[PDB]
């Protein structure tokens, strides 16, 4: 109707009209009025009046909240108390309430730090578990733990619209946006509610997240409550890390139950049903031994090739072809062929001994050091081929068992990954203290530290690597030291939620840009990735540094950061000029399924003139898919038809045919620009089933 | 560095806008540029003397007039009328029950770009294209698989062979830019909606006589056939009406499909209703089957527009909730519209 007859009803101040009026207002307040409420200027000289003035705090709670406030307009409903699935409902709870106690949770959330808002908050919460629809709700009242006694108040019946939906996108976006610490909340308490519900795999991605060890006795009394099995074994054994199968294998050492965790979850039933189903289910054939493996000869080329034919797992074939081929062979390539036999068969324990048993204690230092290198490609339960290796790797300077140190202690890197092996790392302090002008005697010492040391509980400082910086700043020779040895450093910074090890090693570390190329690789390394932007533009800032190295790590950080809001890591990298930033893309690229927007990326990166960026290309190039796949191959024949290029060549063809495991062994890959003693560790980046 | 100081005072002060036309094999390039004026030019730089090729357009100096670079310029109506871009948000999953006939097309719009490796696997060689028809008058529903297959390399829809019959030919010739324009975006994807060459008969503005536009259709194939030409621009072809087509156009391709609409049964019908009716809220006694369980030989254009005479009335009321007691009575107008209209 018209305002005539209820529009001077403002005007008396005598307490029966409004008494009357407002429960006259709260029926047409379910279209709140006839209009847009111009009511207001007239009705704002009542604030200063005050029986059912609560009734006048909704009025005005009511108009305020109708036109425009930020603070004062849930002033009335924190004064009001609210008092005395519905149209009315949907509009004073749904859009008032909710976007008026969201501002009021905003502006009391940025302000103060009451109970107040906590009822409320409570109020609104149960309101919305009466309206049922999630997912706006949610992400509202998540910036108010909170949202603990939220999930655990909300999770009666709704299963998976709460953990599909609400698990999904504030696990996505809190991973994504949310800083670190409220990510805690949301493993812990959906670790409450999954742990109310069935479906494991979500306990075990909150595995992936918290790295506990609570979680899988309890995951293993319920996931033996619920008797697939050895399947669940198997991406138990890939999403588990280091930590968690030795202080499994030991608490379940204690108990087990049935033994058949013993069996599965430590190693050994990951990789029996695989190798003979993957001998049964696929059929291989021959012309690319003949032909991939025809593409001539050279000794590296060749040599490349027997580690392209070793890497075909149609049997251990390329293992027993004959001899002569390693006679051929030569140092270094002969520790890669030697711990090719090992790469042909990562499994058949028993097979292992007897067929790297002629390699071993042969005439030649490499195939017995390459051979040991082998046993501990082959298996990581085994430990019993520590001792024929572990027994004689002093040398004390440069002798035959510190390149046995190298493939055994590499291998036994490749091993084990307990609470904190020690024994093995006092066997590491005469390798360190040893310190062969050998590169990767602390190379491998550092990787393979870092190894026993990924997933460490936030890292930790201790003697061992504080003890490889001393003896690091000790001796300024040999740079590829002063690159690999804080590889394992930031391996062993590796595990961090929190650690301020970058700040203790910027305070004992820092100098000339050898160890603040340390500093940048303990920054790479211990910010893995989150909501964390303020990095990304000091990444913009430090990628201007003259220093071109730590350019290169620190750039290098990007696959690691974004890597999973993956739509913003195409950059203009490759706009850049500082070639070896051209590179960092080229790393960036990778091994996933790699969409065009990357092999458009190829379409420049396979064109380009100097050999190891040329030499970079097919590497992530083929690791990014593992005619089509080998239509840029022969693009690269057509690029080249040097020696650098044709070994490149070679790498692409084995590469055509976060979890740390495949984190590391490429960031040790990141100094390849060198000498092929450097390429025979090159076959060390196991990071493939 | 200092060559860019060194040879704008050649460039200096300013140059012209010439039209490349033809070369002396020495590489001197006659051209034919407003008016009429020549040049001959071997120059060193920012040539690719090669590609630059007759018939395009140069830079010309003023003294004398020597070519010093050159553009790519469209814009023009070549390049507009195919883009841009779009990838409209529906999907292949919006129309159910027809599976069988998009799972046959499902190879067809994966296997060229991703996928690839079992054609060439296999190395038979089917990159055949496809050909579509359908009653009565269908191709939208293929659209909404056409709307499916931006999801993958770069599309063009056309619409009939009219831009050759707006005058007397003219030739294919605009269907040739079109044709070898997509091979400039190759790998790309062209469809031309509903072919009505000669299903239907009189033109626009002026055309004749039939052979002309019988053959701007012949060498449309001829050209598509072809001498000899890899490039893909997989082409999607479809007419409602199998008859009017010469059938000659099947063999070289698409030969090995063209694609039956089969009309709307049932529960197709109840499988496509609920899909539009999911936003617009029903009343309670609104019921999906009852009336389409009645109505017979419906269209999956009009079952999802029967939706459109509810959103009048209760939008006329500027109500959120459509009302059978109307979407019944209104019906009748849709139902008005097929009867009477």
């Amino acid at each position: 109707r018209d305002k005539a007859p209820v529009q001077p009803q403002q005007s008396p101040a005598a307490a029966p009209g409004g008494t009357d009026e407002k429960p006259s207002g709260k029926e047409r307040r379910d279209a709140g009025d006839k209009d847009k409420e111009q009511e207001l200027s007239e009705e704002d000289k009542q604030l200063q009046d005050e029986l059912y003035r609560p009734a006048l705090e909704e009025l005005r709670r009511q108009i305020r909240s109708s036109t425009t406030s930020m603070t004062s307009v849930p002033k009335p409903l924190k004064f009001l108390r609210p008092h005395y699935n519905k149209r009315f409902a949907a509009d004073i709870i749904s859009v008032l309430a909710m976007t008026m106690s969201g501002e009021r949770e905003c502006l009391k959330y940025r302000l103060v730090g009451a109970g107040e808002v906590a009822k409320e908050w409570q109020e609104l919460d149960d309101a919305e578990k009466v309206q049922r629809e999630p997912l706006l709700t949610l992400v509202k009242e998540i910036v108010p733990l909170l949202m603990e006694i939220e999930q655990v108040d909300m999770l009666e019946k709704d299963i998976d619209e709460n953990a599909y939906a609400k698990v999904c996108l504030y696990l996505t976006s809190c991973v994504n946006y949310v800083p670190e610490p409220e990510n805690s909340a949301l493993l812990r308490c959906a670790l409450g509610v999954f742990r109310k519900f069935s479906r494991f795999p979500e306990a075990l991605r909150l595995a992936l997240m918290l790295n506990d060890m609570e979680l899988v006795e309890d995951i293993f009394t319920s996931c033996k409550d619920v008797v697939m099995l050895g399947r669940h074994g198997v991406f138990l054994e890939l999403s588990e890390d280091v930590e968690e199968y030795e202080d499994l294998t030991e608490i379940m050492s204690n108990v087990q139950l049935n033994s058949n965790f013993l069996a599965l979850a430590r190693e050994l039933d990951i990789m029996e049903p695989k190798v003979p189903d993957d001998i049964y289910k696929t059929h291989l054939e021959n012309n690319r031994f003949g032909g991939s493996g025809s593409q001539v000869d050279s000794a590296r080329m060749n040599l490349a090739s027997s580690f392209v034919n070793g890497f075909v797992n149609q049997d251990k074939l390329l293992t027993d072809d004959g001899n002569k081929w390693l006679y051929k062979n030569k140092d270094h390539g002969m520790l890669s062929a030697a711990a090719s036999l090992g790469m042909i068969l990562l499994w058949d324990v028993d097979g292992g001994l007897t067929q790297i048993d002629k390699y071993l204690y042969s005439s030649e230092d490499y195939i017995k050091s390459g051979a040991l290198l082998a046993c501990g490609i082959v298996n990581s339960g085994v430990r019993n081929e520590c001792d024929p290796a572990l027994a004689l790797l002093s040398d004390y300077v440069l002798h035959n068992s510190n390149t046995m140190r190298l493939g055994s202690i590499f291998g036994l890197g490749l091993a084990y990954a307990g609470s904190n092996r020690e024994d093995v790392l006092t066997l590491l302090l005469p390798v360190m203290g040893d310190s062969k002008s050998s590169m990767e005697v602390a190379g491998v010492t550092a990787l393979a530290c870092g190894m026993i040391a990924v997933g460490s509980c936030n890292g930790d400082v201790t003697s061992t690597i504080l003890q490889t910086i001393m003896e690091k700043s000790e001796t300024e020779l040999k740079d590829t030291y002063a690159r690999w040895l804080p590889l394992g450093l930031g391996l062993n910074h590796l595990g961090k939620g929190e650690a301020i090890e970058a700040i203790l090693a910027a305070l004992e570390v820092v100098s000339e840009p050898f160890r603040s190329f340390a500093n940048t690789l303990v920054d790479v390394c211990a910010y893995a990735g989150s909501g964390n932007v303020l990095k990304v533009q000091q990444l913009l800032h430090i990628c201007s540094e003259h220093f071109d190295s730590k350019e290169k790590e620190e750039d290098k950080d990007k696959k690691e950061k974004k890597d999973k809001d993956k739509k913003e890591a195409p950059a203009d990298m490759g706009a850049h000029q500082g070639v070896a930033v051209l590179g960092i893309a080229l790393i960036a690229m990778g091994e996933e399924i790699g969409a065009e927007m990357a092999l458009r990326t190829f379409g420049h990166l396979l064109r380009y003139g100097e050999p190891t960026l040329r030499r970079a290309v097919p590497l992530a190039l083929a690791l990014i898919s593992v005619s089509h796949d080998a239509d840029p191959e022969v693009s690269y024949n057509s690029i080249f038809a040097a020696r650098l290029a044709a070994m490149l060549r070679q790498l692409a063809q084995y590469h055509a045919k976060k979890g740390t495991l495949t984190l590391c062994p490429y960031h040790s890959d990141r100094q390849l620009m060198s000498q092929v003693a450097v390429a025979g560790l090159l076959t060390v980046l196991v990071s493939f089933l | 560095e200092e060559e860019r100081s060194k040879v704008d005072d050649l460039r200096g002060t300013p140059m012209s806008v010439g039209t490349l036309e033809e070369i002396i094999d020495d590489n001197h390039a006659i051209v034919s540029t407003s008016v009429g004026s020549e040049h001959y030019v071997s120059i060193l730089s920012f040539v690719d003397k090669d590609l630059l090729e007759p018939g395009c357009s140069v830079l010309l100096n003023h003294k004398v007039h020597a070519v010093i670079g050159v553009l790519m310029d469209d814009t023009d109506p070549l390049v507009t009328v195919m883009k841009v871009e779009k990838a409209p948000q529906e999907t292949y999953a919006d129309i159910g029950g027809l599976d069988n006939q998009i799972q046959e097309i499902k190879e067809s719009v994966e296997l060229p770009l991703t996928h690839p490796e079992y054609y060439e696997e296999m190395g038979i060689k089917p990159p055949k294209g496809v050909i579509l028809y359908g009653p009565p008058g269908t191709g939208k529903t293929l659209l909404a698989k056409a709307v499916a297959n931006q999801t993958s390399a770069t599309f063009l829809r056309v619409v009939g062979s009219e831009l050759i019959q707006k005058y007397l030919g003219d030739g294919p010739k605009l269907v040739r830019e079109l044709f070898r324009v997509a091979e400039e975006h190759a790998p790309s994807i062209v469809f031309i909606d509903e072919i009505d060459a000669i299903g239907t008969k009189r033109y626009d503005s002026n055309s004749g006589g039939e052979r002309e536009i019988q053959r701007t259709m012949l060498e449309l194939l001829n050209q598509l056939d072809g001498f000899d030409s890899r490039g893909d621009v997989k082409v999607i072809m479809a007419t409602n009406r199998i008859e009017t087509l010469d059938p000659a156009l099947i063999r070289p391709g698409r030969i090995d499909r063209k694609i039956e609409f089969p009309l709307p049964d049932e529960k197709t019908k109840k499988r496509i209703f609920q899909i539009h009716t999911s936003r617009m809220t029903l009343a309670d006694d609104v019921t999906l089957d009852d009336l389409i369980m009645a109505k017979d030989d419906l269209s999956g254009a009009d079952i999802k527009a029967i939706c459109t005479e509810a959103g009048l009335m209760a939008l006329r009321e500027r109500r959120m909730k459509v009302t059978n007691e109307d979407f019944k009575k209104s019906k009748e107008n849709v139902l008005y519209k097929k009867q009477e209209g």
